């Protein structure tokens, strides 16, 4: 009969809420997230500052760090936030805007919904009208392919893909940057590049446009010994994990000693040893040396003592950085190291970067290396920090494009043309699909608006015209006049994109927002 | 082009846009013959059940101040139509839903009330089109109005019983000719408690709750009728007088002369031939003596004390006898006659009076409700004066609507041509503004389970050229000639809806912050 | 959970292990999803209904 | 399948009437279609269990 | 969205009147019949009330959910109606109550129930 | 070393200074909004009253119920109820034209200027604008023609920015009408303003005659035409009585028998008294006693009670009846007569009809409309909208609004400010420019781009159009008298004035000192 | 507060109540002052004004 | 509807720009009045280390003690810190300058002009200054006599706002002298710095 009784524990606080009126909760959360980041989209948007816990900051306008900082309660908005993580380091920036895809998506989603819609047709139909865009959107794509040597498509899309980020005092150069550091490193071949072989370092101090990246690597080491001297003209290096001091063989060992000629002769050794490998090295007629490990005092001294230059406690990855850049080895013993085993460079010297700091180490390697570095100058720590990611993004982009040769014209004439050429299909839809064909459309409409409003324009005004340019003419080159330019034809302004950014951004966006349509009912655990 | 500095007052806005979608959604439910009544209990304990979304939002408590606009928005609705408060709040909600759409598209609030002004102009032109004269001689349309209204709430029960009751009610009480505003207070409205629903009555005559005073007088015949204010006790000065006692024969003699003074009383009152006692409260000062009663008992007349004020109006209104404050007043000429008049007795001894019959006739009448729920009783009421209601909205104008969400989908409709017709950003306000009365249909889909997407589309489709006659039938669960349904609402129910919910929602886009106040 | 770790299920065996019940008869329920879920799969679903 | 015409929103009701009385006799593998929200040889469609 | 309360719809609510009515049901379903067995109360303090007829009974017993006043109130009417039936009716309603909502359960639509109801 | 209680405080000069400053731009940002003829309203609600909340636009009722404790706010807040006891709008500007003051002001603090130096300047600047503002007002006397024509042009302005903004035309004849049936009479009290729910706001107007919200005693004629009417205070329900308090003392029932008789006597013929007038509708802000009632039903004459002494006074006035007592000489007292008193029934109630008026003197404005907040500040604007009305009677000079008329006393001071050559010019320049920052923000709240139009429009008058001022339905600089944008010259001048002293105050402290509250 | 240069104070009441004034007596008038000396130099100023 | 965990704070666009501003304005009118030759200083004191205390004037170390919640305000005491790296003062001036910036910048939200414009003016406006400031620069390289005879000018218009100002000219020598040791080197290191009580600041020599 009538009377309480436990199912789960803490029944009491276990809360609940199920249905439509729990799907349009997840729908004003998701509204709230979008509007949001609504700010955070195109060189007009303004990005945001993050507190951490431990006090500190961050200003940034990469959404996926955003988030990353953002620390939420809701858990649908967690997976908006991995989500856009999940894009960031598939492709980058568009993450400017991929989450503002999806909820403006499902706050119109609601209309169908308020319209008693059920969500299984309406995670179905923009699913369809997701493969209806691509198939639209990559026959309508360009292609750089098609290009000879892509020095300047390249330029134009870094500067596209800076056109967003504050870096963009002189994004000019820092595109150069990028498109000089990822052909050095990339592998045609391969259709890949790994960013491992790419150092970003970025030192505070200077302005930004003392930003510089450099053919070769920087190392945060100054010299073994202060005497050592600062400059080195010619380039054989020494590359060594061994450091310079008794070998010990790790596994338990330990000697006895019992005689006075016992203590002389290790003694005798001690030094012995060191003037070995100090000879050792000498012979094979390196210029320069360099140890992972620690020195004795005495044999860098000695070390010293004939003008060959160490460096000392160096970090794993660089040291092969220094290897590969170098084209030189990694050897863990004196004895086995021969010349041909050892770098060579161009230039090796430390820089006293700071005025009144300790100092870097930088090699102006002259040959050609797989690996290379990028030095940042600049007057804010989180400067420096905004560049990096900023730098960092726009590496990929053009990895990105390394993997796919076919790109568009971005400013959002791309997508326009989807929902035009989404709309012409919502006719020979058939039935409910069909509502939910302008619905998706109407959806994917935002993102101009977006831009229009970041320019302060009248979105619509501007849409509906620039629609009926698109629609009245078939170039599906005309996007938003972002910088106030009275030409639509983004072609000519090379603002251009990936097909894959897109294709993939949305694409990654229909299925979450499937998830999204999918779920009903929650349970809460009371806190 | 000019930058916007705060956002403040959007969000602001938004807010009260989320909490009204959220308010009509939820009494969304509630709506049209297959609405669904709600209950709520109250924090003092009171429970309610109800079906009219007005009641209900009296009941409700809400925080948010926008709604409560809203809720004071139905009010008026109540205090004009009665139903469609039911409609009107989810027509205002749907509005702010699509002018939430206008507002991420950017267009200043301003101009959209004055294309909603525009908005408006257009519908109720074309309602006035639509709309179907009728005089109001004719019973039956009256009674096909009146279950329309009716089949909206639990009353449906005995809707077909209950529907006559009301109309023949209006029709003793209007005046048929100057199609005037005739007041419903005029008309009596008795809950008591037990009986059914179908035991629920119409008095041609005049019934009180009170209990008599006369033990052994229960029923007259060909009664004559007298209502006294004036006390029937030891005269009593408004200043302060007493009666001193220094002597002998005093005693007696006040003793007896109070009697003799009381006897005059009840001597003169039968000298009258008046055989009905009505006797008020007053509360002042001394009521009817006990000695009285005594007398007129032993003169054998009904008596009843405890008359209120408020009422004593509507029952001369009610009996057409103008009571007495002083005794040379009281006379025959005013004495009011009853073919018959007494208390009868339900409810096992739950006994009421009862006044059936009068030689002048007044306008006013009153009514009966039995049922067994106490609830469900106040409910059912509150079905019947809107019922009332209804009518007389009719009786202010002779024009005749179908009922059934016709009218909306005929509107958005015409709108949406007219909205094509009209350039500039207006039109999508239009264009938004009649997708807002698209809701309305949907939801009866809804409430009515079934495909409100197909089928109202259908009924557009339909409708291009199914024009207002034609819409969703309940009964058969299709599309039909809602005429031939012969579900049909005053034209001015929906006009006044749709022109009070404009107003408001013009209100609502000139908010643009809420300050906290000591 | 109530660690925050949120969880998604269209098995309801799944969700029903999410489901920490204390009721001991609708534990038994419980336990028919794992044996049919480490049967057949889906329609552990039906199997609860 | 009364189950799934409410997670599909439909009248079970009149395709379970449908759907036992055209089992009575006409077909075994008649059975719920979704897109169709009637009875279909689901086996000839390839619902296949 | 109101201050001090929350509200229930659809299925939660619907199930929750059945269990209030079903409750009432069984609070009183051995008192009828040649074989009823009476009830009774500790009232609070010990002064007790043997009794079987459940108006009696549902009026000396406190109760906060709706509904089961309304069936509560329902009783009495009958006492001020019949006297017995108290051995009957409440426990007819609810039952009545019972397997309608059971329809409902499924999807059925309540007026619909109503009308056959209303012409049972 | 500690010299107050716990709980006091000591602020000196700079956040002192500061604090006052940060509130005052607090006061004047939070109602910026809500100013101008394309300005905003803010809602008001109660922390607990079950939400005893106010849609508002005008800051003084704004003013009037936030809680503030910057006392340099209280002092604004203040300030404005007087000026909202003087024009009603314009509260608006005031409050926000003084905190501009503030605002810029203190730019001057930070660039370090004895303050005691920008007290002189400004009071010279001020005494420059207010006769350069004299210099441009505008007269109209018997030029009833144009006299009348500004008269509505002056509302409209006024009118144009509250919710009714949708139908100004309408609601500028019903206050124009009401205006000149105060025949220069300034007392708004002749006008009641009924509000009632129900209707669209378009609905509301101004009866021809006169309209009660009373009830009619018993069955009295319920209309009547050609009425005689009259008005008392003398109380009946309250019988008439020697108010020393004298007692009654008798020895016989009978002596006080005859005595509640000899009252009754003494009762009627009061009434008989009253007769005696040959009156057949009769008033009292008394509760007068049914029985006299029934006398006077006995007369068959109507007569209504207890109407409180503010109708009476409108009675009065609109039928120039002499309210009296005792009756004592009918031929010294002067009765009311009107040409028709009826029942009307409006919204829900039966409404008291006055047709056919002996005196246009008192009058009533129907409110019909959407919202109780709707209602209530569509009240509080026309009470304003009057109050400039009246002093536009009272005095019938004018000068023409739309900021243009402040930037032609900004420009002025501009001038000045050279023939100033000192450290006061700077002070000059800035009560200038704060003024210019005035139809700056109506700009603002409209949309366009104020920054050239206010160049422009300085422009302009520095050339010497005076009369350009600024479009508020398309945006731009125009011909006010085209365009009617007037308002009164006394309005601004207290403006300014106001505006003026609450500069001078609010500098001239540097010091704070809070007691401990208990 | 002294001459007609000096500048004067606003005095803030228990009840909430505000003052702004320059009559010294007066400022220390409004002036709740818990040391004794100054409430001298208080009725002082009252005294002399 | 409540997204974030407790305590977690969402702020757009004017509560976000007003803190923020008020804070960068609190900084600089915090910092202000030590700049100048007739320059101040403030204290800065533990709140406890034995009341580890320092007189300063030097803004960088002032805004190096100071907790700041106000992030904004705690990016710019990251930006003197770098410009202390460089250049030691005109954190001073850098502090102050930016803030008024930020203050104007503020009236041009007053004057509601869209932030993004904002900063494209100026950083314009930033480029042509730095090409005239650099159009005005002057140069002195072997002309070791005003090239000294400047060198010690620049001291002494730094010096001329620490508390050695009124021995500017001892110091004068003192660091002239002192830098000259450095024959190039850029190594302050190779300075030593010993301080100890007792003399008076005339009498600290090298």
């Amino acid at each position: 009969y009538g009377r309480p009784f436990l199912i789960i524990k803490d029944q009491d606080r276990k809360s609940r809420l199920m249905g439509l009126e729990a799907l349009k909760s997840h729908i004003m959360a998701a509204k709230a997230v979008a509007n949001t980041m609504r700010t955070s989209l195109g060189p007009n948007g303004l990005d945001k500052m993050m507190v951490d816990k431990d006090g500190d900051v961050t200003v940034t306008n990469d959404g996926a760090t955003i988030l990353s900082m953002m620390d939420v309660d809701h858990q649908i908005a967690k997976l908006m936030v991995e989500l856009s993580k999940s894009q960031d380091d598939e492709i980058g920036d568009g993450t400017t805007g991929v989450v503002v895809l999806a909820g403006a998506l499902l706050e119109e989603a609601e209309q169908l919904l308020d319209r008693g819609i059920h969500p299984i047709r309406i995670a179905d139909g923009y699913e369809q009208a997701a493969r209806v865009a691509i198939e639209h959107l990559d026959k309508i794509s360009d292609s750089v392919l098609v290009d000879i040597k892509d020095t300047e498509p390249l330029i134009q899309t870094a500067k596209t893909t800076l056109g967003s980020k504050v870096v963009n005092s002189c994004h000019r150069q820092m595109a150069e940057i990028a498109v000089n550091a990822v052909l050095t490193v990339a592998d045609m071949e391969r259709r890949d590049v790994d960013f491992e072989l790419i150092k970003v370092e970025g030192k505070v101090g200077g302005r930004l446009e003392d930003t510089k990246l450099i053919k070769g690597v920087i190392v945060d080491k100054d010299f073994s010994h202060p005497q050592m001297p600062k400059k080195v003209e010619d380039a054989k290096i020494a590359i060594l994990t061994c450091p310079f001091e008794p070998p010990k063989p790790k596994t338990k060992h330990k000697l006895d000693v019992t005689s006075v000629e016992d203590y002389k002769a290790l003694q005798k050794y001690e030094k012995e040893k060191f003037e070995e490998m100090i000879q050792q090295i000498k012979e094979t007629g390196a210029n320069l040396a360099i140890c992972q490990w620690g020195f004795d005092d005495e044999a860098n001294h000695l070390l010293l003592q004939n003008n060959l230059p160490a460096v000392r406690w160096v970090g794993g990855p660089e040291i092969e950085l220094i290897a590969i850049a170098t084209g030189g080895r990694i050897v863990p013993r004196f004895s086995e190291l021969t010349a041909e085993k050892l770098g060579f460079a161009g230039l090796v010297q430390e820089i006293s970067f700071g005025t009144t700091k300790d100092k870097m180490l930088v090699i102006e390697q002259c040959k050609n290396s797989r690996a290379v570095t990028i030095f940042i100058r600049g007057g804010n720590k989180m400067i420096i920090e905004e560049a990096k990611r900023s730098l960092h993004d726009a590496l990929c982009v053009i990895r990105n494009l390394i993997r796919d040769n076919r790109v568009v014209y971005g400013g959002g004439a791309a997508e326009i043309s989807c929902a035009l050429a989404v709309s012409q299909e919502a006719d020979k839809c058939p039935t409910l699909e069909q509502y939910a064909m302008r619905a998706f459309a109407d959806a994917l409409e935002v993102i101009p608006m977006a831009l229009s409003e970041n320019s302060g324009m009248n979105p619509i005004q501007t849409m509906t015209e620039v629609r009926a340019r698109q629609v009245k003419e078939m170039n599906p080159a005309l996007g938003i006049d972002c910088l106030h330019k009275g030409t639509n034809d983004m072609k000519q302004q090379h603002v251009i994109e990936t097909l894959i950014g897109k294709k993939q951004q949305i694409s990654l966006a229909t299925q979450m927002v499937r998830m999204i349509l999918k779920i009903d009912d929650i349970r809460k655990p009371g806190e | 082009g000019a930058y916007q500095d705060r956002d403040k007052p959007a969000q602001i806005r938004f807010s009260n846009i989320s909490a009204a979608k959220a308010v009509a959604d939820a009494i969304r439910t509630s709506l049209g013959p297959k609405g669904m009544d709600k209950m709520i209990q109250d924090g003092k304990g009171d429970v309610t059940i109800t079906n009219d979304g007005a009641t209900i939002l009296k009941q409700m408590q809400v925080l948010h101040p926008a709604a409560r606009m809203l809720v004071e928005l139905s009010k008026a609705q109540d205090i004009e139509a009665g139903d469609g408060t039911t409609s009107v709040v989810i027509i205002a909600g749907s509005l702010l839903d699509s002018c939430t759409k206008l507002l991420q598209k950017g267009i200043h609030p301003t101009i959209i009330s004055e294309s909603f002004q525009k908005a408006l102009e257009k519908g109720i032109e074309i309602l006035t089109d639509m709309s179907r004269p009728v005089e109001l001689s004719d019973r039956e349309t009256l009674l096909n109005s009146a279950t329309t209204s009716l089949n909206s709430k639990v009353v449906s029960q005995y809707s077909s019983l209950l529907s006559p009751m009301s109309v023949n009610a209006v029709m003793k009480v209007i005046d048929p000719a100057t199609a005037t505003s005739v007041d419903l207070r005029d008309i009596k409205i008795v809950k008591k408690l037990g009986g059914t629903i179908d035991d629920c009555e119409l008095v041609e005559g005049l019934v009180l709750t009170q209990k008599v005073s006369n033990s052994g007088i229960t029923r007259v015949e060909k009664a004559k009728i007298g209502l006294i204010q004036f006390c029937l006790s030891a005269p009593k000065t408004d200043m302060d007088n007493q009666i001193v006692v220094s002597d002998y024969a005093q005693m007696d003699r006040v003793l007896r002369e109070e009697r003799a003074y009381i006897l005059n009383l009840v001597k003169q009152i039968k000298k009258t031939g008046c055989n009905v006692l009505l006797i008020q409260k007053s509360i002042l000062r001394d009521a009817l003596s006990d000695l009285a009663l005594h007398f007129l008992n032993k003169m054998k007349i009904m008596v009843i004390k405890d008359i209120e004020r408020e009422d004593i109006e509507f029952i001369c209104k009610t009996i057409g006898t103008k009571p007495v404050a002083h005794i040379d007043q009281f006379t025959a000429d005013m004495l009011g006659s009853a073919e018959l008049a007494e208390e009868v007795n339900l409810n096992g001894s739950g006994k009421l009076l009862k006044i059936t019959g009068c030689a002048s006739p007044g306008k006013t009448v009153t009514i009966v409700v039995r049922g067994s729920n106490k609830l469900v009783i106040e409910e059912a009421e509150r079905s019947i004066h809107d019922a009332l209601c209804v009518i007389r909205c009719l009786v202010k104008k002779r024009a005749l609507i179908a009922g059934g969400g016709a009218p909306e989908i005929e509107l958005a409709l015409r709108l949406t041509e007219y909205s094509r017709t009209l350039s500039g950003m207006e039109s999508y306000c239009v264009r938004a503004f009649a997708d807002a009365m698209e809701v309305i249909p949907s939801t009866l889909a809804e409430n009515a389970g079934l495909n409100p997407i197909s089928t109202v589309t259908e009924l557009r489709n339909r409708h291009a050229q199914g024009e207002k006659t034609a819409g969703i039938n309940v009964r058969k669960g299709g599309i039909s000639n809602i005429l031939e349904e012969l579900v049909v609402q005053p034209l001015l129910v929906s006009v006044s809806a749709l022109t009070l919910a404009t107003e408001t929602v013009r209100s609502i886009l000139k908010i643009d912050d809420v300050v906290n106040t000591r | 959970d109530g660690r925050g770790k949120a969880t998604i299920s269209n098995d309801g065996a799944t969700i029903l292990k999410l489901l920490d019940v204390v009721h001991p008869a609708a534990k038994t329920l419980v336990d028919i999803a794992k044996s049919q879920d480490a049967e057949v799969g889906d329609g552990t679903t039906s199997v609860t209904l | 399948p009364r189950q799934l015409c409410d997670n599909a929103g439909f009248d079970a009701t009149n395709i379970l009437n449908k759907l036992r009385a055209r089992h009575a006799q006409g077909g075994t593998w008649y059975g719920v279609d979704i897109n169709n929200e009637d009875i279909a040889d689901n086996f000839e469609a390839f619902v296949w269990e | 969205l109101s201050v001090f309360g929350d509200r229930s719809t659809g299925e939660t609510i619907r199930s929750q009147n059945v269990m209030a009515a079903a409750s009432i049901a069984n609070i009183v379903k051995s008192s009828l019949g040649p074989v009823g067995l009476d009830k009774m109360l500790v009232d609070d303090i010990g002064d007790v009330t043997i009794t079987n007829d459940g108006a009696t009974i549902l009026k000396l017993l406190e109760v906060e959910h709706p509904a089961a006043k309304v069936l509560c109130e329902l009783a009495d009417l009958q006492d001020k109606e019949v006297g017995d039936g108290t051995t009957s009716v409440v426990i007819i309603a609810a039952e009545l109550l019972k397997n309608a909502d059971e329809l409902v359960k499924q999807k059925i639509h309540p007026t619909s129930v109503i009308s056959g109801y209303r012409l049972a | 070393v500690n010299i107050f209680k716990a709980g006091a405080d000591e602020e000196r000069a700079e956040t002192a200074r500061l604090t006052s400053f940060i509130g005052a731009i607090a006061i004047g940002d939070l109602v910026k909004s809500t100013l101008g003829p394309k300005g905003m309203d803010k809602i008001l609600l109660s922390s607990g009253r079950d939400a005893s909340l106010m849609v508002t636009n005008d800051g003084a009722t704004i003013l009037k119920n936030i809680g503030v404790d910057n006392p340099a706010a209280k002092v604004l807040v203040d300030m404005s109820r007087v000026q909202d006891d003087e024009v009603g709008d314009g509260t608006t500007s005031v409050t926000v034209l003084a905190a501009e003051l503030l605002r810029e002001a203190e730019s001057l603090i930070a660039k370090k200027i004895h303050p005691q130096t920008i007290i002189a300047g400004w009071r010279e600047a001020t005494k420059a604008a207010r006769e350069a503002l004299l210099s441009s007002a505008v007269d109209h006397g018997s030029d009833e023609v144009k006299f009348r024509q500004d008269l509505m042009n002056i509302a409209g302005t006024t009118l144009s920015s509250k919710l009714l903004t949708h139908h100004k035309d309408h609601f500028t004849k019903l206050a124009v009408e009401a205006v000149l049936r105060l025949k220069g009479s300034g007392n708004l009290e002749a006008i009641h303003i009924i509000k009632k729910l129900g209707g669209s706001l378009a609905d509301s107007y101004l009866d021809e005659g006169f309209l009660l919200d009373k009830k009619i005693g018993v069955n009295q004629p319920k209309r009547i035409e050609n009425a005689k009417i009259l008005i008392a205070n003398t109380g009946m329900d309250t019988d008439k009585i020697k108010i020393f308090g004298s007692r009654v003392r008798v020895d016989s029932t009978a002596k006080v028998a005859e005595i509640e008789h000899a009252e009754k006597e003494k009762m009627k013929e009061k009434v008989e008294r009253i007769l005696k007038h040959g009156i057949n509708c009769f008033i009292n802000r008394q509760l007068i006693y049914n029985y006299p009632e029934q006398l006077f039903g006995a007369a068959g004459v109507m007569a209504i009670e207890h109407a409180d002494f503010a109708g009476v006074e409108r009675l009065a006035l609109v039928t120039g009846g002499e309210i009296a007592s005792t009756f004592d000489h009918p031929e010294l007292v002067k009765l009311g007569s009107c040409k028709l008193i009826e029942e009307v029934m409006i919204g829900e109630d039966k409404l008291i009809h006055f047709s056919g008026v002996a005196l246009g003197e008192a009058c009533t404005i129907v409110l019909r409309g959407a919202t109780q907040q709707i209602l209530d500040e569509a009240e509080r604007s026309l009470h304003d909208a009057l109050c400039v009305l009246a002093q536009t009677v009272k005095d019938s000079r004018t000068v023409y609004g739309g900021g243009c008329s402040e930037m032609l006393m900004a420009h002025a001071v501009t001038q000045l400010a050279n023939r100033t050559p000192g450290k006061e010019a700077v002070a000059m320049e800035s009560y200038a420019k704060a003024l210019r920052m005035l139809p700056t923000i109506i700009a603002d709240n409209a949309g366009y781009d104020s920054a050239d139009l206010v160049a422009q429009l300085r422009a302009a008058h520095s050339e010497g159009n005076t009369t350009a001022g600024l479009d508020m339905r398309e945006g731009t600089i125009g011909d006010m008298a085209i365009l009617g944008i007037t308002e009164s010259f006394q309005v601004k001048r207290q403006v300014l004035l106001s505006a003026a002293e609450a500069a001078e105050v609010i500098l001239r402290v540097d010091n704070i000192i809070k007691a401990a509250p208990r």
